[PDB]
């Protein structure tokens, strides 16, 4: 495999796969939902959503083409699948939808019917989805009053606040030149697709987005959703990750796939080689968890999330929990960092190379939009093969060992304790 | 072991509270959080009003008693010096 990249002020990123039976082309923007005021937020969403509407991805498959879109907090995307024979016109279509004209898609009765089903979507995230819902909490409690704090989804009450002015200001100010990759995945050669990006124009604007001036800052806090009325505990809880371009990324990675995730129902997950396994199954403490290293463009979180029934020994699920965590630091062996160089090869080329080319555009976009160049799997390999016990140490004792934590919970969260003690307990006091 | 009665506090996860619903906390680690920021000022206003609204049912007892206290010590230092010898007579009879 390769991957390609060229430029006109705009950027061109393509991956080639010609054994795939589809051609993914879209755009991927460098704005996210780290790039907008308390008070506008959600307008990425609901362009998410005008641009899914129904007008629109009628016209759309009337030439067969599948339209795809994704709001994430770095870079938003805007992608466009059809048959490898199509891709002129799914950049035709592309160019109609954004920017030869934007008025039809904003007419009135698109803008407020959108705006009703993204009100319905967001209430029903709000109240029915409730591990992204503790995950959002503990992004919008570990970055507070930092513009990384913005949940994707919007809230409520800014979200009835959008009107058409809104989103033409936010087009306006991040849809730009500079700002934004057109990228094309599957089943499309790289000279193709730059020969019919200069057969038309297709000239975003003159570009040159805000500078946003507060930096991400990690503050270890803590937000509890107690809701008696629901049958389990959902709790999250993570520490200040490693950000993108980053030399501790795939090391915070590794830290992360050391304790895996688990789930009590499934038979093959109760017997992994995990030393939390032997803490966890005797009293059956929770029901599943996962641990996560999430990297954004200014800064991150590695954690996990997890979710029980066993609602009056939750406490002993955290102690056990950062127990292990502390064990990175001090005596981490050499099996389990084989196990996890193992398992990282393998969620990692499944999550790169997976045969969907809408999920590869926009990993693609994300990569270039950050980093200029997509890093290639291969020496991806080479650097998790490159990683020792003493790396995992000395990022354990840098990142993990005595750090402040953040902490979002909702359900029957009464069994779990005070913040001080689960602050306290990141540093054994035995060693 | 063997059951026991109804209690008025459980423990950690069935307390035994009211089902509460939609009240959200929000705490600041303390190692992020500098303390003692609120001891002056704290201690001058405050405490004034912590004594203001407090002060005068302890000082009206005080009061009371005090004053009792000092009008029979000098009804005693009174009726037992030569001035008031015949009053300790007529009244120690």
């Amino acid at each position: 495999a390769e991957v390609t990249q060229l430029s006109n002020g705009i950027v061109v990123a393509t991956e080639h796969n010609p054994s795939a039976h589809t051609a993914s082309v879209g755009v991927v923007f460098g704005s996210g939902a780290a790039n907008e005021n308390p008070y506008n937020n959600g307008v990425s969403n609901l362009w998410k959503n005008i641009f899914l509407s129904k007008e629109n991805s009628a016209v759309a498959a009337k030439e067969g083409l599948a339209l795809s879109s994704n709001i994430s907090r770095d870079f938003q995307s805007y992608i466009v699948s059809s048959l490898p024979g199509s891709t002129d016109k799914s950049l035709d279509f592309l160019n109609q939808s954004f920017i030869q004209q934007k008025a039809n898609l904003l007419s009135s009765s698109n803008f407020e019917a959108t705006k009703k089903s993204v009100l319905k979507q967001v209430q029903d995230f709000e109240e029915n989805d409730h591990p992204n819902r503790v995950l959002e909490h503990l992004h919008s409690t570990a970055f507070q009053n930092t513009p990384l704090s913005l949940p994707t989804r919007g809230t409520l009450e800014s979200l009835e606040n959008l009107v058409v002015a809104d989103l033409e200001s936010f087009a306006n100010n991040h849809f730009l030149n500079s700002n934004a990759v057109v990228v094309g995945t599957g089943n499309i050669k790289h000279e193709d697709l730059v020969n019919s990006i200069e057969s038309k124009n297709l000239s975003l604007q003159t570009g040159t987005k805000p500078v946003l001036k507060k930096k991400a800052a990690f503050l270890g806090s803590e937000v509890r959703l107690r809701d008696d009325t629901l049958p389990k505990a959902w709790i999250s809880l993570a520490v200040e990750g490693e950000p993108v371009n980053s030399p501790n990324y795939f090391v915070a990675k590794l830290a992360a796939q050391i304790f895996g995730s688990y789930n009590a129902f499934e038979p093959a997950s109760r017997l992994q080689g995990i030393k939390l396994l032997d803490n966890i199954q005797e009293y059956q403490l929770c029901d599943n968890f996962n641990h996560f290293s999430l990297s954004y463009k200014d800064s991150g979180l590695w954690g996990f999330s997890t979710a029980t029934r066993n609602v009056t020994m939750i406490d002993d699920l955290i102690h056990f929990t950062l127990k292990q965590w502390n064990r990175l630091t001090i005596s981490v062996t050499d099996t389990e960092v084989e196990r996890a160089k193992s398992l990282l090869k393998l969620q990692l080329g499944q999550l790169y190379e997976s045969g969907n080319p809408v999920n590869d555009a926009n990993l693609l976009g994300a990569e270039v939009l950050i980093k200029g160049s997509k890093l290639s799997l291969g020496e991806a390999f080479k650097k998790i093969d490159a990683i020792t016990v003493k790396d995992v140490k000395a990022w354990a004792g840098k990142r993990l060992w005595d750090q402040d934590i953040a902490i979002a919970g909702t359900g029957q969260i009464e069994g779990l304790l005070d913040y001080m003690r689960i602050r306290s307990d990141m540093s054994m006091m035995r060693w | 072991g063997p059951p026991s009665g109804k209690t008025y506090m459980g423990w950690w996860g069935h307390m035994g509270g009211p089902k509460q619903k939609g009240i959200t906390s929000y705490a600041v680690s303390p190692y992020a959080q500098k303390p003692l920021q609120g001891i002056f000022h704290n201690a001058v206003f405050n405490s004034f009003r912590r004594f203001k609204s407090q002060f005068l049912y302890v000082l009206i007892p005080a009061g009371i008693y005090w004053y009792w206290w000092k009008n029979g010590n000098e009804y005693n230092e009174f009726l037992y010096s030569k001035a008031g010898r015949e009053e300790l007579e007529r009244v120690n009879v």
